Formats: C-alpha cells, sequence, structure tokens
C-alpha cells in the first residue's frame, strides 16, 4: 500500500558525514512515525532514530548527539544527518514507517560505508 | 530472607524466541480509566526492546516488571502503561530481539494449598560497558515482594509488596548485604566461566541462579532447590536430597568436586530446610490479606463470526488469584485454542479458551472453568 523511496548513501570518511532521506507514498494521513533501522552484523537490525508526525524523537544509544532526525510534515518525508561517522556506523540503513493502525512499511535500505 | 553464605563458599571451579500478549487489565471501556499490557515471555538472551504504541507513535511514560525467568531458564516480562482508550485510538505492542530479523508488531484486538518462597538472580556481562548488569526477584508464590536492580539508583534492596514494608533498618541492611553478596558472587562466576569455556573477553553471556523451598498446607518443610545456568543451559544444580549435586558437562564436574570437598551442600541443606521456610511462614502470615486469598475467576463470553459459516467461541476468565486453572471444551482437544496465563498487572491472572463451532450449534457447545477459588466448577455456555 505505502511504499519508502530511500536516498543519501554511500562511502564517507572518518569523521565526515551523510544525510539520508526517505519519502513515503500516498496519502499524507497514511504514516505517522518515520525513522531508521540499521543491519547488525548477525541478525537483527538495531533503532537508529525515529520521529512521529508530531515531531517526538528518540534515538538509538550507539548515535546520540551525533546523528539528528528531522521531518518535512508538508511531504511526509524524514532526514538523517549522520555526522561524525566512524567504521562502526557502516552497516545498510533501514528507512521505516508506522500507519496510524500500527502497520509497518519498510524500505530496501542504503548501504553505508566509513572506510579506514 | 535470602541466603547468607561466605563469598568463596559457593564459588565455580540457545536463543529463544520471545511470545507476546497485548491485552488490557480490565475489560475496555470508554472514558474508564485501565491498563495497556504486554507481556512477553520465553526468550532469551535477556536484552530486549519493547515499545508500547498508539496511533503508529511511542507511548513515553511506559513501566516494566523486573526481569525474570522459568523453570526452563526463559525470561519473562510485563510492559504496562496507564491509559483511557477512545473509539479511534489503536494500540499495539512492539518487540526487538537478536532472534528477530526486524521488529515484530502485535496489536491489541479490542474485540487450603501448597506456598514456595523463590529467589532470582541474572547477571548479563557487559564487555566495556561497565560491570555486569545484576538484578534480583523474590516471590512467594505467585507475588514478587522484593527486588534489585544494580543499575538503579537506590542500591538497596527494595520493597515490592505492601506487608514486607513492615519490617525495620535491621531487615532491608541484611537483605542489601545478602544481595551484594550474590551479585559479586556472579560478577566473579563470569570471569571464571568464560577461560572454563575458552570464550573471548569481547562477548555478553548471562548467568542464572534460582533456589527455594516448597511447603504444604501444614506449613511444613516439602522440597528445595537451588539451581545455576550459564547461557541459559543447566550448569549444576541440588539434587531433591540436598546432599548431592547433578553437573551436566566436564567443568561443572570441577565445580561439583570443589563444593563436595567444601561441603556446600549441607550448608545450603540448613537454609532451605530451616531459615527459608521460617521466614515463609513470617511471610504468608504477616501477607495473609494478600498472600492467603483465594480471588475467584470473574467469567463471560465472547462471540465473534469467522467465516459466515464457522463461529468462534471464547471463554473467558479474568482477575483470579492464584494462577493455576483449567479451561476446557465439551463438545475436545481439538480446535481448540487455549493462552497462556498471562499477570493482569494487579497481582491477579487472565486466561482464555477458544472454540471454533459452526453456526447453529452454539448451544451445543460447553466450557468447564476449574479453580481453587471456586467451590464448584462452572459451566459456561452461550
Amino acid at each position: 500500500e505505502v511504499k519508502l523511496v530511500e536516498s543519501g548513501g554511500g562511502l564517507v570518511q572518518p569523521g565526515g558525514s551523510l544525510r539520508l532521506s526517505c519519502a513515503a507514498s500516498g496519502s499524507i494521513f497514511s504514516i505517522n512515525t518515520m525513522g531508521w533501522y540499521r543491519q547488525t552484523p548477525g541478525k537483527q537490525r538495531d533503532l537508529v532514530a525515529d520521529i512521529s508526525s508530531g515531531g517526538s524523537t528518540k534515538y538509538g544509544d550507539s548515535v546520540k548527539g551525533r546523528f539528528t532526525i528531522s521531518r518535512d510534515n508538508t511531504k511526509n518525508t524524514v532526514y538523517l544527518q549522520m555526522n561524525s561517522l566512524k567504521p562502526e556506523d557502516t552497516a545498510v540503513y533501514y528507512c521505516y514507517g508506522l500507519s496510524y493502525s500500527n502497520d509497518d512499511y519498510w524500505g530496501q535500505g542504503t548501504q553505508v560505508t566509513v572506510s579506514s | 530472607y535470602m541466603l547468607d553464605l561466605q563469598p568463596e563458599t559457593t564459588d565455580l571451579g540457545i536463543q529463544r524466541t520471545p511470545k507476546i500478549q497485548v491485552y488490557s487489565r480490565h475489560p475496555a471501556e470508554n472514558g474508564k480509566s485501565n491498563f495497556l499490557n504486554c507481556y512477553v515471555s520465553g526468550f532469551h538472551p535477556s536484552d530486549i526492546e519493547v515499545d508500547l504504541l498508539k496511533n503508529g507513535e511511542r507511548i513515553e511514560k511506559v513501566e516494566h516488571s523486573d526481569l525474570s525467568f522459568s523453570k526452563d531458564w526463559s525470561f519473562y516480562l510485563l510492559y504496562y502503561t496507564e491509559f483511557t482508550p477512545t473509539e479511534k485510538d489503536e494500540y499495539a505492542c512492539r518487540v526487538n530481539h537478536v532472534t528477530l530479523s526486524q521488529p515484530k508488531i502485535v496489536k491489541w484486538d479490542r474485540d487450603s494449598g501448597s506456598h514456595s518462597m523463590r529467589y532470582f538472580f541474572t547477571s548479563v556481562s557487559r564487555p566495556g560497558r561497565g560491570e555486569p548488569r545484576f538484578i534480583a526477584v523474590g516471590y512467594v508464590d505467585d507475588t514478587q515482594f522484593v527486588r534489585f536492580d544494580s543499575d538503579a539508583a537506590s542500591q538497596r534492596m527494595e520493597p515490592r509488596a505492601p506487608w514486607i514494608e513492615q519490617e525495620g533498618p535491621e531487615y532491608w541492611d541484611g537483605e542489601t548485604r545478602k544481595v551484594k553478596a550474590h551479585s559479586q558472587t556472579h560478577r566473579v562466576d563470569l570471569g571464571t566461566l568464560r577461560g572454563a569455556y575458552n570464550q573471548s573477553e569481547a562477548g555478553s553471556h548471562t548467568v542464572q541462579r534460582m533456589y527455594g523451598c516448597d511447603v504444604g498446607s501444614d506449613w511444613r518443610f516439602l522440597r528445595g532447590y537451588h539451581q545455576y545456568a550459564y547461557d541459559g543451559k543447566d550448569y549444576i544444580a541440588l539434587k531433591e536430597d540436598l546432599r548431592s549435586w547433578t553437573a551436566a558437562d566436564m567443568a561443572a564436574q570441577t565445580t561439583k568436586h570443589k563444593w563436595e570437598a567444601a561441603h556446600v551442600a549441607e550448608q545450603l541443606r540448613a537454609y532451605l530446610e530451616g531459615t527459608c521456610v521460617e521466614w515463609l511462614r513470617r511471610y504468608l502470615e504477616n501477607g495473609k490479606e494478600t498472600l492467603q486469598r483465594t480471588d475467584a475467576p470473574k467469567t463471560h463470553m465472547t462471540h465473534h463470526a469467522v467465516s459466515d459459516h464457522e463461529a468462534t467461541l471464547r471463554c473467558w476468565a479474568l482477575s483470579f488469584y492464584p494462577a493455576e486453572i483449567t479451561l476446557t471444551w465439551q463438545r475436545q482437544t481439538q480446535d481448540t485454542e487455549l493462552v497462556e496465563t498471562r499477570p493482569a498487572g494487579d497481582g491477579t491472572f487472565q486466561k482464555w479458551a477458544a472454540v471454533v463451532v459452526p453456526s447453529g450449534q452454539e448451544q451445543r457447545y460447553t466450557c468447564h472453568v476449574q479453580h481453587e477459588g471456586l467451590p464448584k466448577p462452572l459451566t459456561l455456555r452461550w
């Protein structure tokens, strides 16, 4: 029903930055919370940052202070400013969204690599 | 009242996915204050991230119970919050765990006897994050009454039941001293078991410890336990006779001989056969209004059409204590859904059984409710 378009990944030097963007399709009333998870070396994915349509934010402990999520509520699009990137931040970052009925939608992901 | 052994006495010489349930404490009513619960159980290891969602966004003030585990060493937790449900609002629970490739979402579908005292201890190593996480809880039957969390600010053993708050400073100073010794034991055993299994110093591991005593309706000693587990698997345990040990692998055999030569079992036997039951009797008397009560199940039935031909009948049982209960459908051990008993958050428990019956044959099915708080077993029908 809902599609998530992701952009802004790629290669970056240590200490550099990157701005991820995620846009949801459909009606503006189709999506509330939007954010990012990132793939761990193992099976699971870990919370990076998410934001509600009202602006309430939550960050994972690994990215507190360096990462910042913002929202453009006229187009249901969120942005993730990733500062001070380290090799430990290298992963596939999945955009996700929650419908107002608690239905979750997941994007294909964007690879992020931090050099040595 | 915990064990009080010297620290050197008890020195030492599998991943499960959580089951999830979302429900309210009481039947949902418009404008009536309630509590939204998310009960995760049967998972290992203990690290888990549980969120409560309202209309597709996180609920801020969410509380959870203290970490405990069952007989198979799998953990269980209850996440809850106070809420007033209205017409439009929708609720769910999101759980993340090492066994899940992505967080799982479960929506809130709005439409005389024996006694025991238990103590559970969990220690999880945190390489580089600091000292291991230590959590200890005490139970009298299905009621938690004390707690300790190494990450809490008090660094004290804290009451979790009204009848234990009567105890004086000598009691709480002693329990705080004993629970810190339990933590130091697990702290050393984590470094010991790591090298005993040739594991790296960068991974996280878990040590679990359980002991307690059972008494009959005459409050006389029945059985005692003292079990130890490493990473969710049995390590060493005290036999029912309380004088011999049951070890699993080779490293546990080494601990078995060091404990046999130091006569550890006799010190444990004296506590379980004497001290454990003595203070269990004191708790049962001091909390007689709570621990010796028998709350009868408040029952009712619901009917939900599934395919306009087959219809689902659900037998409910709510607000009952203790947790032991039997629910059966009589036309039938097949095509009958029986859910796990779950805590309500106020000391009571819940359970329901379901039966898919053909439309028109509703009055040909009966539900039987067997509870020790019920004089005569109830029989319910639509």
